[PDB]
């Protein structure tokens, strides 16, 4: 049999924390030490979670109603001696354990979507005085580094950096910003404009070449595309070698086109040739890439065989049966790939997603109601 | 004499998840 | 603010040296309140040999509380001297990790894993 001890007092400082297959795969790394951390943005009041390199678990206590005692093996200073009465199913005694801690909840892990804490970043669009005007703001706190926004975000190290980049991040006279679109889209168009002009390698842009190659013959008083801005460019439009960027041609065409769909068949249809040639006349000269319309899936749909409108997500109703009722009124029949993005959302209970259309559209290969 | 014993409790209950703060981990 | 987890001690001591941790511990669960007295000290001065009830340990006053029987899957409990507790020896679905959360330094230590524990949901009995 075991001896079970008891302190009188307790230590509360000894907490069960629940670990996941990789949380546990990790902790048993002899490799590397310190490869789990925890974080949070205050003491006091904000969420604290648990982050690897790329990865970010979200911490939620819960409390049991049952006695739950933390024990350890110990060694008696003295043999451990007492008066053996009528005990039956009991063996002697061969081992003593001490209760050294008794919880009353568990500290559950869940693995969570690591996210940026955007408060004190401003938005900047490109103006030429910005420096003044967040200078006169109320809150004069800036996030000064990358790495200290990192530091106070709920997210790990990689996470962040992947969507710093992802929402086109950057830095303007010492505070740290995040693009507009109108300016986020800019700067591209002049980037690109400026790389067929100079002849360089679209596969292999850096920030040097790439940011000497727009502010060659512009005063530096009148140029708001800084090396920062142009790797923000980069980071949000090509993909980086682990060196040099390589730019994401379909999806800067993809980004192209949807501005297209909103400029030029927003509320009115058109036959699908004619903004073929509008959406290739946005495009900065000699910019190369083969645009079609299927690159627009979920920005757009077709009245009619031959024309094209733009339509919008947010536009559409919530409910399934209605918004399938509602595409389906706007464009009688549908083919297969095209109408997914549009209802994907709706999925919530999770499912095939051909039975999802089953459920609400027939097959005929094109969709109807 | 001493007295030691266990009081039964008739079930079990979970109560609801909490949030964590920095705090709740070092007491 | 922000810290890293220490493993270290844990992995050494775990490649170095039932359902006792190579550590040495184990978790104990019980469907109800262990009721120990209030004054361990009043209690110990006395303690006479008969009953061996406490000890001293490190500087510590511990109380001998009860008696724990592993014979396979299946754990008996004895509390006092007046009951018995029949039990199971189950295996975690989820391990969990023993930490150290040292309020001082805010340092986290890694004390052990727990992947069993030895749980008693029913009813007190008699001793025979």
């Amino acid at each position: 049999s075991i001896n079970l001890h008891s302190a009188p007092e307790y230590d509360p400082s000894y907490k069960l924390i629940q670990l996941t297959p990789e949380l546990l795969d990790i902790i048993q790394d002899p490799v590397q030490n310190h490869q789990l951390r925890f974080k949070s943005l205050d003491k006091d009041k904000s969420e604290v979670v648990l982050c690897s390199h790329d990865k970010t678990w979200v911490l939620k206590q819960r409390k049991h109603s049952n006695t739950v005692l933390l024990m350890r093996e110990f060694v008696p200073e003295q043999p451990i001696t007492f008066d053996e009465t009528l005990l039956f199913g009991l063996s002697k005694p061969y081992m003593d354990v001490v209760g050294f801690a008794k919880t009353e909840s568990e500290f559950e892990t869940r693995e969570t979507h690591g996210e940026l804490n955007l408060n004190s970043v401003p938005i900047y669009n490109g103006e030429l005085d910005f420096s003044d005007k967040i200078m006169k703001r109320s809150s004069t706190k800036v996030i000064g580094t990358l790495e200290e926004l990192l530091e106070n975000s709920p997210c790990s190290a990689l996470e962040g950096i992947s969507k710093w980049h992802k929402i086109g991040g950057s830095v303007k006279d010492g505070v740290l910003c995040i693009l507009s679109q109108d300016f986020l889209f800019k700067a591209l168009h002049v980037l690109l404009m400026s790389a067929m002009a100079e002849s360089l390698d679209l596969q292999h842009l850096n920030v040097e070449d790439t940011h000497h190659a727009v502010g060659k013959d512009i005063e530096d008083e009148f140029n708001p595309y800084t090396r920062e801005i142009i790797e923000t460019v980069l980071n949000k439009f090509a993909v980086q070698e682990q060196n040099t960027w390589r730019l994401r041609i379909p999806f800067i065409a993809q980004w192209y086109g949807i501005q297209a769909l909103r400029k030029y068949v927003s509320g009115i249809s058109m036959p699908i040739d004619e903004f073929l040639i509008k959406w290739k006349s946005l495009f900065p000269p000699f910019f190369p890439c083969d645009i079609d319309i299927d690159m627009l899936r979920g920005y757009h749909f077709k009245p009619t065989d031959k024309t094209v409108q733009y339509i919008a997500k947010s536009t559409l109703p919530m409910d399934p049966k209605e918004r399938f009722k509602v595409l389906f009124r706007l464009q009688s029949q549908w083919d297969l790939e095209d109408i997914k993005p549009l209802i994907e959302e709706l999925n919530s209970r999770g499912m095939k997603i051909d039975s999802f259309i089953m459920k609400y559209a027939r097959r005929k290969t094109v969709v109807t109601s | 004499t001493v007295k030691i014993w266990v009081k039964y409790n008739e079930g079990f209950s979970n109560a609801v998840r909490k949030n964590v703060t920095w705090n709740n981990l070092w007491e | 603010p922000s810290v890293d987890i220490d493993a270290s001690q844990w992995q050494k001591l775990t490649q170095s040296r039932t359902v006792i941790t190579p550590l040495g511990m184990m978790m104990l669960e019980i469907q109800g309140e262990l009721e120990l007295p209030k004054d361990f000290a009043s209690l110990a001065r006395r303690d006479s040999p008969n009953e061996g009830r406490f000890s001293e340990q490190d500087g510590e006053t511990l109380i001998r509380f009860g008696s724990l029987q592993i014979d396979g899957e299946r754990a008996t409990l004895f509390v006092g001297k007046k009951q018995r507790l029949l039990g199971k020896v189950t295996k975690l679905d989820v391990p969990m990790g023993i930490m150290h959360f040292n309020s001082k330094d805010n340092k986290v230590e890694l004390v052990d894993v727990m992947k069993y524990k030895v749980i008693f949901k029913d009813r007190p009995l008699p001793i025979m």
